[PDB]
RNA sequence: CUGACUGCGAGGCCUGCAAGCCGAGCAGGGGCGAAAGCCGGGCCUAGUGAACCGGUGGUCCCGUGUGGAAGGGCCAUCGA
RNA sequence: UGGCUCUUGGUCGCGCCUGCGUAGGAUAGGUGGGAGCCUGUGAACCCCCGCCUCCGGGUGGGGGGGAGGCGCCGGUGAAAUACCACCCUGGCGCGGCUGGGGGCCUAACCCUCGGAUGGGGGGACAGCGCUUGGCGGGCAGUUUGACUGGGGCGGUCGCC
RNA sequence: CAGGCUCUGGCGACUGUUUACCAAAAACACAGCUCUCUGCGAACUCGUAAGAGGAGGUAUAGGGAGCGACGCUUGCCCGG
RNA sequence: GGCGGGACCUAAGGUGAAGCCGAAAGGCGUAGCCGAAGGGCAGCCGGUUAAUAUUCCGGCCCUUCCCGCAGGUGCGAUGG
RNA sequence: GGAGGCGUAGGGAAACCGAGUCCGAACAGGGCGUCUAGUCCGCGGCCGUGGACCCGAAACCGGGCGAGCUAGCCCUGGCCAGGGUGAAGCUGGGGUGAGACCCAGUGGAGGCCCGAACCGGUGGGGGAUGCAAACCCCUCGGAUGAGCUGGGGCUAGGAG
RNA sequence: CCCCGUGGUUCGUGGAGCCAUGGGGGAAUCUGGGCGGACCACCGCCUAAGGCUAAGUACUCCGGGUGACCGAUAGCGCACC
RNA sequence: GAGCCGGUAGCGGGCGUGGAUCCCUGGAUGUCCGAAUGGGGGAACCCGGCCGGCGGGAACGCCGGUCACCGCGCUUUUUGCGCGGGGGGAACCUGGGGAACUGAAACAUCUCAGUACCCAGAGGAGAGGAAAGAGAAAUCGACUCCCUGAGUAGCGGCGAGCGAAAGGGGACCAGCCUAAACCGUCCGGCUUGUCCGGGCGGGGUCGUGGGGCCCUCGGACACCGAAUCCCCAGCCUAGCC
RNA sequence: CGCGGGGUGGAGCAGCCUGGUAGCUCGUCGGGCUCAUAACCCGAAGGUCGUCGGUUCAAAUCCGGCCCCCGCAACCA
RNA sequence: UGGGAGAGGGUGGUGGAAUUCCCGGAGUAGCGGUGAAAUGCGCAGAUACCGGGAGGAACGCCGAUGGCGAAGGCAGCCAC
């Protein structure tokens, strides 16, 4: 997965082993990977409660600075999930 | 990452300063833990609010302590008291002073501000002290006849 | 003394293709001999390898809008 | 992916410094500037220490001290010793820069506990993401020539 | 309805299991022997993962390998 | 209504609020729910039809519920 | 409807030059090229790329359907006539310092024995376009066990 | 934007640009910034990191029209429950 | 505009010029299943909550409405209210994932091929679309599609193969909205400040660069004009001479 | 082909770094001694230090090239 | 009845010394071993020495021409 601000569903790709000399000549092998996209977890406080963010390391920060949007925003009550939807 | 801690921290410095630690240290220490904030270019903002804020706020409170430096400088205070032959009758503290200021004149002070604990017993002139503002005194004469 | 020369090549052997093989004579320039003349390696018939890929030197060429560079082509030569 | 702290290598300029085969008075690292110069910007000599070490000298701090203290040269040798200019071997100090090593920590992260905005254990490790090299019939695709009195084994494959 | 018996050798200890449909054996399985991994979020196994098994087990336990009741016994060679 | 099944129960297993993972489809899974030849559960003998019968009929016997009633008691649950 | 295409110029890798041009210093030689020739449509023969005369694999790959057969396991039931043998333990008595141990009686163990059901399928005969795509008759092994069996359920294609 | 891993393009590592992005470092706002096939200069082009958009194009379950299309072993598998 | 009660006669009994049958348009009714949706489930079966009704009807049964879940908004929270989704569709379309045979007369790069197939999504279409383009012309001027360019340029165990664009000729033709600068408003945060940021409205939309705030211009009457809204022409859904 | 390490007596090694020292082990010959080999003890011959060359007062030493061995990763139309 | 001696036996516990091993400290070219020497051990840091720890076995001096028991046989130390 990767759904988070970041939005990075992990593509897959060529991953080719090559022998060569590179000023001589090359030549291949080829075959099939799937890149996964760096992806930590951060949990914050955020008003009351707690939340979670399954996102990737890029945009780590944007976690945070989206807390700060946070602070101009009204929120409480029981909202564990509907923090995150109601959190842009 | 830029911060701006709002609490005296040792090896980063005082509070309101603005300096660059390591990524994790701010994120999962300071900031989590109420120290510093993450110094946007929102809070860059509020600060300079701060700033100017407290700034022309006392330089106006040292402008106003200019004016009664103008005038408690030059004007005699006398008071109207009685007395045997050298020492005083009644008896002057701070408020015979700061009252009889605000009266023979109009002028708003407080017995607190004003650099006496003495309670002035004896007749004639002396030059007493007002502390209105830390960095501008001002020398209040005094004339208990 | 360095013809184990460069630019060439009428004609012809051989032969399915490709490859192989002989060579008069021309021009530049050079060796030997007085000269005629001979010398484009070894008396001759085995001593070897298409092409691609790339290497090294060189160069009238190409060079992505333009000068230039990268890269490439061309002559030389290298790795079965 | 974080706090602190001890420690250590690299490294750039600059500060200070070690480098003694004999001869020549000697213990002249290189080439040269230069016979003038160091000293009250208090010296020769003494007394205490860090340090290099060829075993003898040198060099920095501080104190006694009070007017001297070096040198070319002739000499001898490969060259010369006032002070000075730069640099080489190696060293010491400074800050920048960057890496290695060890220990403690707690908050990321993981485990865990009559649910915890908490307590305990691990801990910048592990896990995971990207990149690096390696091992790797566990699995995958695929090669394994031809002539040949059948094939296989054997012999052969071009050229004279 | 309702064992023919005896002696002697080979293999496998034994009851068991197998090639449905040409092989029931001397094959496999076995108890017991030995080696080896594993300190627990165990090693190992399935899964991309979450997870699960292992096991609500903890080295007298679990995974792998070989040997195959029991008796006597298991020699020398790390050069590859 | 009485046998068997359901308006009862749970088993492996399935499903699956919560929750977790996966490029999509989907995969895992607490609670509950589903799931039985298992647990719980009130009919015995006889007669009669061309064909059904503890089912219709006879005899004897029984369970659940609702309403009302007399009497007794702190009654009451998906919770111990 | 002239966009476009073939043709009216060739030589050279190219720059370029041009009835010529390339190698080369060449006014040598030689390779290629000028002496003019075409296009458009129809039809036919052959070739290319297509399944490309027609029929035929063994294979391979993707997605999906099956454990009502067969194998293992999970869940809950059921079944196994009769006869034989006679372990432990137990009781009594003997024995010893006590005991070991011995004897008798009791007792009812066992991947024990024999033998139906039940399961299986050793040896022979038949059967062989069969009663039958695995049967029949005789015979034989197991038969309280690692036993047989009903119903509920799980596991599958490089997978079980 | 730069680098590491790759996809697209005619582009298979190749002098490999451009467009996209999995990891890492990480900026500016017109004295900005991408591009015209490495890279530099020069000259010209174009404004990224928000979104919307008719028509011309694809197809034929369905209705119609037509056929140098078949005429029951043909033609859809089936003219026929 | 004369017959009719499908195929379909017969048995039996009726209907129609007070204008049926039949054809079209709209409406009504539409058991149970199936996205299935109150809950369960082995589709077409099984049981249930609440309001209302029927029956002597308290038990029991029947009838009518109603009760799945997920998304966005409303609800300051919970509980409710509204809007929408789910699923199907021959082929077509974009996106996410993606073979091998086969060919190279072997085979591993390459080929088949982004083909087959899977999955999700859209609609009468889709996709794409006004330039951070193209490319050498101080040239073009969104996107799409046809011809051409061209089997060219170029790509390639330079093998087998693969194979583009500019431009030109045609079809059709359409250009707009926004974020940010800047101004106003409502809410809570708080370190209470001339502010932070949320929502809302005004503003603004660009390549000769454009916009914003200030200054001058007179700065507005005007002009451009819907890809929306209303009407109508025509047109398809039975027929008639 | 690119990188780095060395060649030292009949043989290997320390000297090399940061030149003033050919030394060490065994063999071998003679001497001592023993029953005897050996241990062990004394002395001795043999090295242009692989080569050519450069700087220096002196070069095995520091350095350039040349010959060879050994090591290293890589490469092969 | 009363006293005594003893390594008599069995059980539980326990003390120091020393060996080897491991950790840490310091330190460098040799250690070890025989008649001699080698194999072996050490520049990856041994031997020697210093500190901490683990473990097993046997008990110096007292101890003797000694004591004890049937024989075999019996020894640090405390209790039963
Ligand atoms: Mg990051
Ligand atoms: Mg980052
Ligand atoms: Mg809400
Ligand atoms: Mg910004
Ligand atoms: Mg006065
Ligand atoms: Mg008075
Ligand atoms: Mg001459
Ligand atoms: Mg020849
Ligand atoms: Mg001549
Ligand atoms: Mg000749
Ligand atoms: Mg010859
Ligand atoms: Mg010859
Ligand atoms: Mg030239
Ligand atoms: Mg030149
Ligand atoms: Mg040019
Ligand atoms: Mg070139
Ligand atoms: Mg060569
Ligand atoms: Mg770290
Ligand atoms: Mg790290
Ligand atoms: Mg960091
Ligand atoms: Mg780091
Ligand atoms: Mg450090
Ligand atoms: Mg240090
Ligand atoms: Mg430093
Ligand atoms: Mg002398
Ligand atoms: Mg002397
Ligand atoms: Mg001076
Ligand atoms: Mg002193
Ligand atoms: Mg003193
Ligand atoms: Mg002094
Ligand atoms: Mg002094
Ligand atoms: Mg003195
Ligand atoms: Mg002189
Ligand atoms: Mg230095
Ligand atoms: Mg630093
Ligand atoms: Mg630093
Ligand atoms: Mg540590
Ligand atoms: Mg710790
Ligand atoms: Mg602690
Ligand atoms: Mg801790
Ligand atoms: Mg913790
Ligand atoms: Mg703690
Ligand atoms: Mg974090
Ligand atoms: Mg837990
Ligand atoms: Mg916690
Ligand atoms: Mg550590
Ligand atoms: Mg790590
Ligand atoms: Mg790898
Ligand atoms: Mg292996
Ligand atoms: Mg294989
Ligand atoms: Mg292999
Ligand atoms: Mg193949
Ligand atoms: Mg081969
Ligand atoms: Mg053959
Ligand atoms: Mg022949
Ligand atoms: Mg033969
Ligand atoms: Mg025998
Ligand atoms: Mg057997
Ligand atoms: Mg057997
Ligand atoms: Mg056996
Ligand atoms: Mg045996
Ligand atoms: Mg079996
Ligand atoms: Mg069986
Ligand atoms: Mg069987
Ligand atoms: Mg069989
Ligand atoms: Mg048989
Ligand atoms: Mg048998
Ligand atoms: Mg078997
Ligand atoms: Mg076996
Ligand atoms: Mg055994
Ligand atoms: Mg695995
Ligand atoms: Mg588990
Ligand atoms: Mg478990
Ligand atoms: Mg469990
Ligand atoms: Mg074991
Ligand atoms: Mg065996
Ligand atoms: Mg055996
Ligand atoms: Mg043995
Ligand atoms: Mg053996
Ligand atoms: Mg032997
Ligand atoms: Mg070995
Ligand atoms: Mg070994
Ligand atoms: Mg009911
Ligand atoms: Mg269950
Ligand atoms: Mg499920
Ligand atoms: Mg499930
Ligand atoms: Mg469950
Ligand atoms: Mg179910
Ligand atoms: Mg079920
Ligand atoms: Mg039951
Ligand atoms: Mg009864
Ligand atoms: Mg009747
Ligand atoms: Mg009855
Ligand atoms: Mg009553
Ligand atoms: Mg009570
Ligand atoms: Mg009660
Ligand atoms: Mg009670
Ligand atoms: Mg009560
Ligand atoms: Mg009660
Ligand atoms: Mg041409
Ligand atoms: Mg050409
Ligand atoms: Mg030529
Ligand atoms: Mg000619
Ligand atoms: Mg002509
Ligand atoms: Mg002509
Ligand atoms: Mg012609
Ligand atoms: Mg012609
Ligand atoms: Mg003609
Ligand atoms: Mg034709
Ligand atoms: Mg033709
Ligand atoms: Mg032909
Ligand atoms: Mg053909
Ligand atoms: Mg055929
Ligand atoms: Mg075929
Ligand atoms: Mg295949
Ligand atoms: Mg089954
Ligand atoms: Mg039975
Ligand atoms: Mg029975
Ligand atoms: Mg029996
Ligand atoms: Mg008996
Ligand atoms: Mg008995
Ligand atoms: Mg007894
Ligand atoms: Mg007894
Ligand atoms: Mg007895
Ligand atoms: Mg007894
Ligand atoms: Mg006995
Ligand atoms: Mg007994
Ligand atoms: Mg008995
Ligand atoms: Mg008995
Ligand atoms: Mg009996
Ligand atoms: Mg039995
Ligand atoms: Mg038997
Ligand atoms: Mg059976
Ligand atoms: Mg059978
Ligand atoms: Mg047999
Ligand atoms: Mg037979
Ligand atoms: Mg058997
Ligand atoms: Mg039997
Ligand atoms: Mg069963
Ligand atoms: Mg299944
Ligand atoms: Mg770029
Ligand atoms: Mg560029
Ligand atoms: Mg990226
Ligand atoms: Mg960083
Ligand atoms: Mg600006
Ligand atoms: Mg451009
Ligand atoms: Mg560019
Ligand atoms: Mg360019
Ligand atoms: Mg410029
Ligand atoms: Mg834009
Ligand atoms: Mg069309
Ligand atoms: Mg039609
Ligand atoms: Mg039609
Ligand atoms: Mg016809
Ligand atoms: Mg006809
Ligand atoms: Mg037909
Ligand atoms: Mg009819
Ligand atoms: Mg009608
Ligand atoms: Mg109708
Ligand atoms: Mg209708
Ligand atoms: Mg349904
Ligand atoms: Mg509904
Ligand atoms: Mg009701
Ligand atoms: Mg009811
Ligand atoms: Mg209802
Ligand atoms: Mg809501
Ligand atoms: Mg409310
Ligand atoms: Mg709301
Ligand atoms: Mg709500
Ligand atoms: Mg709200
Ligand atoms: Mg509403
Ligand atoms: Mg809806
Ligand atoms: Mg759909
Ligand atoms: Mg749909
Ligand atoms: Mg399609
Ligand atoms: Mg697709
Ligand atoms: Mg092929
Ligand atoms: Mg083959
Ligand atoms: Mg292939
Ligand atoms: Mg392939
Ligand atoms: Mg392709
Ligand atoms: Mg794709
Ligand atoms: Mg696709
Ligand atoms: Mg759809
Ligand atoms: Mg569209
Ligand atoms: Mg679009
Ligand atoms: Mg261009
Ligand atoms: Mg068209
Ligand atoms: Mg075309
Ligand atoms: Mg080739
Ligand atoms: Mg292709
Ligand atoms: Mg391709
Ligand atoms: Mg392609
Ligand atoms: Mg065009
Ligand atoms: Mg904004
Ligand atoms: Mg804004
Ligand atoms: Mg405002
Ligand atoms: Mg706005
Ligand atoms: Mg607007
Ligand atoms: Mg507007
Ligand atoms: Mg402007
Ligand atoms: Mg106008
Ligand atoms: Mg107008
Ligand atoms: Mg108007
Ligand atoms: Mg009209
Ligand atoms: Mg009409
Ligand atoms: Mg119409
Ligand atoms: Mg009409
Ligand atoms: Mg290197
Ligand atoms: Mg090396
Ligand atoms: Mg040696
Ligand atoms: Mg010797
Ligand atoms: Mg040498
Ligand atoms: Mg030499
Ligand atoms: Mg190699
Ligand atoms: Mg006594
Ligand atoms: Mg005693
Ligand atoms: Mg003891
Ligand atoms: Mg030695
Ligand atoms: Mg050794
Ligand atoms: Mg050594
Ligand atoms: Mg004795």
């Amino acid at each position: 997965s990767g759904k988070r601000p970041i939005v990075a569903n992990s593509i897959q790709r060529r991953g080719k082993a090559k022998r060569e000399g590179g000023v001589g000549k090359k030549t291949t092998g080829i075959s099939k990977r799937r890149q996964y996209p760096n992806l930590q977890k951060v949990r914050v406080r955020v008003a009351g409660q707690e939340i979670t963010f399954r996102v990737a390391a890029s945009h780590i920060p944007k976690v945070y600075e989206l807390v700060e949007r946070a602070k101009g925003l009204r929120l409480e009550g029981l909202s564990p999930k509907e923090i995150k939807k109601e959190l842009l | 990452m830029k911060v701006i801690l709002l609490e005296p921290l040792e090896n980063l410095g005082d509070v309101g300063q603005v300096v660059d630690v390591k990524p994790g240290y701010a994120r999962n220490y300071l900031l989590p833990r109420g120290l510093a904030v993450l110094a946007t270019e929102s809070n860059l903002k509020a600060l300079e609010a701060r700033i100017r804020a407290q700034a022309k706020r006392l330089a106006e409170r040292k402008a106003e302590a200019e004016r009664l430096k103008e005038i408690l400088e030059n004007l005699t205070l006398t008071i109207p008291v009685r007395a045997g032959e050298t020492k005083i009758y009644g008896s002057v503290t701070a408020k015979d002073i700061a009252e009889a200021l605000s009266r023979q004149h109009g002028i708003t002070i407080d017995p607190k501000r004003l650099a006496l604990e003495k309670p002035i017993k004896e007749l004639g002139e002396y030059v007493l002290t007002y502390k209105p503002h830390p960095e501008v005194p001002i020398q209040l004469k005094v004339s208990v006849v």
